[PDB]
């Protein structure tokens, strides 16, 4: 009465993990920065993003078991490694540096930590050697015991200088799906992160994502939809991080005010080292301003979404960081080339009543600067940031948060959400939560009435 | 109705059969142009789009060893078994998706390929050879 | 007459149709043997001969989605449109090259593929399914 | 009887013809998964399994240019030549292996491909075009 | 052997029963990790 029949090209997908592509955004030829982040290899963007909504399709997404985040993490790591491979190495810089405090410690109650170091470096030739100076900045040893000093970067790993021609400005990079596979994108405004998406669309290329390395605060991220989102792999477990996505962007303006200069001292037959020159003009610490009204409103909007998980008409608190690594306890990011480590101790001093909290036009945050970074998971290499000639001012949208809850028997009392971070993957789950990779299996069978021969 | 790529994933199997070329044409050619010569990053995506065509050719070998061969709709001579999805007609093609269909068949799907590769061309070809001489 | 590979590029389309296998056999297998293991120079030519087979498989998918499927000469059921090259028979096959032909068709060539992929198998297959039960 | 892959290498050609799908299914998919990204060792095996599919596609082009096209048993219209293996029927299919067969044909094997590619589709297609108008 | 008559060609021998062998370095040794360069570290044979 009825026989089996094959059908090729049926809408059947199975969730799997494979290698993805990457987009060139199409403005790469007009940037002409020689090499940005992924301007190296990615292909230009299609003229029309094929975004096709699939009606009557509900698909179970799980952002915490996703494999796109691992792909993007390994890609960023290999990006760092292949960008720093052909640049200038600075292994002869690990010498002894007789340093001196800056000539302006006016009012020693306030801090001033830049060391006018001088040292005998190797020159163009190998026979002679020349004495240079001006390494500066806080990161250094306290010497073994004009005071002697050396580099703790040398106490850890080898050092290489970042190429001065390349840039660190994040270009919009959106991953694309290869042949045979597709990317399901959730579309409803409120998404639990783990669960069935009722409004699903399909694409090959995703939406533009800027690779930003940041802690405690997500910068230049994608805004949420109408509501602030509180995502977590397991809200009961304290050890698991708490990701927060904002509805309205928080304005932040960071400034390195030191109208700085550079010195190109020649070392080796081809290499050339860029040293931080003398500070022309007055000196003061780098900082970051955030409008106090916007931050107040953002906190008052996030607390109500947190009360949905931890009780109505209850109090929550959040102090500053606990302690540990400098990259974990401080909002660390990059701007213009200089790496800012700011302390958010001035933003998290709050207790919340059921209706209010317990002028000042803006809140300023001090910020130290670091040029040598051991953020690489390969503890065999470290990068020297080349000095930026001039004043630095960079604006940004704050869009997310990473929080950790204090464990213990704090049920009857209140809960604390101290800032944290560390894992780079948490920075990517705020952008790839709505995306899942699926493979197409177009071979189906079904019974119909027909006969051959 | 078209509704583009995978538009009928939640529609009936009959309505989904109206868009076979749509799902077929976008799986094989997701062509990336790899003219820039970048060292370690090309091998991963190259392996990806090579395993893609390997899987595609595995599917094509499976669709060639059977009596079916046209990359389209096709009928066979293997009877449907009442043990596999005890359902009548129009109950399948008008209140079921291909996802749930493959889910219910997944328990008995593995022997159907064998019944299509052996009970057909291992005997249909031999009958074709012994019935083409007259 | 053979005249080897591409020998009839300037001859008539009828005479050029006599050498289809000649142009077909030399495009797919320009086989280079890459047994020596040389680092950065292999990826370029490997990408080249992989994009070659990708383009070949794109052409094969286009020639499979149509009612035609044999890698040979083939006839369809889509009528020729008088708007496309207002010319009679023997005027085309005896005083025209395939180059100038594709040049004149290039203005209207893009819709012919759609008329061959949709007006045919999106209806010919469905008619085959609804006329094979009796 | 199956006897697995290449089981009938020393059996008769008739018994060996009973296991064509067995030798066909294990040559194309010896799939290695190359998810680990290892520098200089991947290019060699990648070249290997790419030349594998290149040879496979050469064989498929040879089996497509002929009147045969189904990846199965098939008959042609080129007569067997008495100069090639002066033997009767049942003498070949019941006391000979495919190895010794190809060995004896290797002296005259090179012209048979030409007789199959030219004496067939270079005239069979043309007869098909000039006999399909009525 | 590739050619038993030729002397220059080696003679390979494969056993039926395995011959037990026990090798020992008895020096209860130690190591020293002396730091050299900014990242490298050399492992030297310590005192016996
Ligand atoms: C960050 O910088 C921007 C631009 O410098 C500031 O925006 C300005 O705000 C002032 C005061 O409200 C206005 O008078 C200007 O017209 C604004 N300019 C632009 C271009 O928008 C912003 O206020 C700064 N934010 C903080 C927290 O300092
Ligand atoms: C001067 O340098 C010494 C170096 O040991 C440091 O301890 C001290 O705090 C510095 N004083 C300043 C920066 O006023
Ligand atoms: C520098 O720091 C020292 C303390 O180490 C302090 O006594 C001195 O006043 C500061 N300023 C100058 C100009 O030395
Ligand atoms: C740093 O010391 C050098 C001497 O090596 C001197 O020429 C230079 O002016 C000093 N800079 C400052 C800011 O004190
Ligand atoms: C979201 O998913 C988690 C998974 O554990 C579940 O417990 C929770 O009820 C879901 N909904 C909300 C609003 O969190
Ligand atoms: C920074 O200093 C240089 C050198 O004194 C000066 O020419 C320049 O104008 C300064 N920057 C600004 C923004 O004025
Ligand atoms: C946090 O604030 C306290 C003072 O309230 C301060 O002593 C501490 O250094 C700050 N930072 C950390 C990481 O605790
Ligand atoms: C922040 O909002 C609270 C609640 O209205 C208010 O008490 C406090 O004064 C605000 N802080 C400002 C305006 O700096
Ligand atoms: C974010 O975007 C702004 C554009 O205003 C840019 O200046 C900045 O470098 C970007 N990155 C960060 C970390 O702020
Ligand atoms: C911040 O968000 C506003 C709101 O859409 C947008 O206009 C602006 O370009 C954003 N800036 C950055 C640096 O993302
Ligand atoms: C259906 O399958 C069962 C077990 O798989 C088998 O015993 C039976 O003979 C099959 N019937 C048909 C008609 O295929
Ligand atoms: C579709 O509806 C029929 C009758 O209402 C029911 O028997 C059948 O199980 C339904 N299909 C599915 C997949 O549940
Ligand atoms: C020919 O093409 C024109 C426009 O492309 C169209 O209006 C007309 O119906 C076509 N006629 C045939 C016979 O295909
Ligand atoms: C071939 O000749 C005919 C008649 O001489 C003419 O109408 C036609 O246009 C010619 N072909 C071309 C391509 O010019
Ligand atoms: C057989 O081959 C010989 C030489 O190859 C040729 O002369 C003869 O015509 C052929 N006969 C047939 C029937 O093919
Ligand atoms: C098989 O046997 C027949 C008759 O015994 C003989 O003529 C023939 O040569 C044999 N086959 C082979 C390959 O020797
Ligand atoms: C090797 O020497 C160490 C140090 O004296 C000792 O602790 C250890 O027990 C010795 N090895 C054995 C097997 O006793």
């Amino acid at each position: 009465n009825l026989w089996v029949t094959v059908y090729y090209g049926v809408p059947v997908w199975k969730d799997a993990e494979t290698t993805l592509f990457c987009a060139s955004d199409a403005k790469a030829y007009d940037t002409e920065k020689h090499n940005v982040w992924a301007t190296h290899a990615c292909v230009p963007t299609d003229p029309n993003p094929q975004e096709i909504h699939l009606e009557n399709v509900t698909e179970e997404f799980n952002m915490w078991k996703n494999n796109m985040v691992e792909q993007m993490h390994t890609d960023i790591i290999s990006l760092w490694d292949q960008s720093l491979k052909p640049c200038v190495k600075l292994t002869p810089l690990c010498v002894t540096l007789q340093c001196t405090n800056v000539t302006n410690n006016i009012t020693d109650d306030m801090r001033g930590e830049l060391k006018n170091c001088s040292f005998n470096m190797t020159t163009e030739l190998r026979d002679k050697k020349q004495k240079v100076y001006s390494l500066f900045y806080r990161l250094d040893v306290v010497q073994i015991n004009n005071k002697e000093y050396r580099l703790i970067n040398c106490n850890t790993s080898a050092i290489t200088q970042a190429c001065p021609k390349v840039s660190f400005e994040p270009i919009p990079i959106h991953y694309c799906a290869p042949a045979g596979f597709a990317i399901l994108k959730c579309k409803d405004k409120k998404f639990n992160g783990t669960g069935p998406c009722p409004s699903v669309s399909t694409v090959q290329c995703t939406h533009g994502i800027k690779p930003v390395v940041s802690t405690q605060l997500l910068l230049n991220g994608s805004l949420a939809e109408e509501e602030v989102m509180i995502r977590s792999e397991n809200i009961t477990n304290n050890a698991k991080n708490i990701l927060v996505q904002f509805n309205t962007p928080v304005q932040i303006n960071c400034t390195r005010p030191n109208n700085n200069t550079r010195k190109s001292i020649r070392i080796g037959p081809g290499q050339a080292f860029y040293a931080t020159g003398d500070i022309i003009g007055d000196i003061r610490q780098a900082h970051c301003n955030v409008s106090k009204a916007t931050w107040n409103e953002t906190l008052g909007k996030v607390v109500k979404q947190l009360r949905k998980h931890f009780g109505n008409n209850t109090i929550i608190r959040f102090a500053n960081s606990s302690g540990g690594d400098l990259e974990v306890t401080t909002h660390s990011f990059n701007c213009g080339g200089e790496f800012f480590y700011c302390n958010t101790s001035g933003l998290f001093n709050s207790t919340w009543i059921s209706n209010t909290s317990v002028s000042n036009d803006s809140i300023t945050l001090p910020c130290r600067i670091k040029q040598i970074i051991n953020m690489w998971q390969r503890i065999g290499q470290a990068m020297y940031a080349p000095p930026i000639q001039g004043v630095i001012r960079c604006v940004s949208n704050i869009t997310g948060l990473i929080l950790t809850r204090d464990g213990g028997s704090t049920n009857s009392t209140t809960e604390t959400f101290r800032p944290g971070g560390g894992d780079m993957r948490d920075n990517w789950r705020s952008e790839l939560y709505k995306y899942k990779v699926v493979k197409i299996e177009p071979l189906g069978v079904a019974p119909t009435r027909c006969k051959r021969r | 109705v078209f509704l583009g790529f995978l538009g009928a994933a939640g529609s009936t199997m009959g309505a989904a059969s109206m868009t076979l070329t749509v799902q077929a044409r976008n799986l094989l050619s997701g062509n990336p142009d790899w003219l820039p010569d970048m060292t370690v990053w090309g091998i991963k995506q190259l392996q990806a789009r090579v395993l893609a065509v390997e899987r595609y050719l595995r599917d094509q070998q499976l669709l060639g060893i059977w009596g079916c061969s046209g990359k389209l709709i096709c009928c066979t001579n293997v009877p449907w078994n009442s043990s596999w999805s005890n359902r009548n007609l129009s109950e399948i093609w008008d209140n079921m998706t291909w996802l749930q269909w493959d889910k219910e068949i997944s328990n008995y799907t593995q022997i159907i390929y064998g019944l299509l590769e052996e009970s057909q061309n291992q005997q249909e070809k031999n009958e074709q050879d012994l019935l083409a001489l007259d």
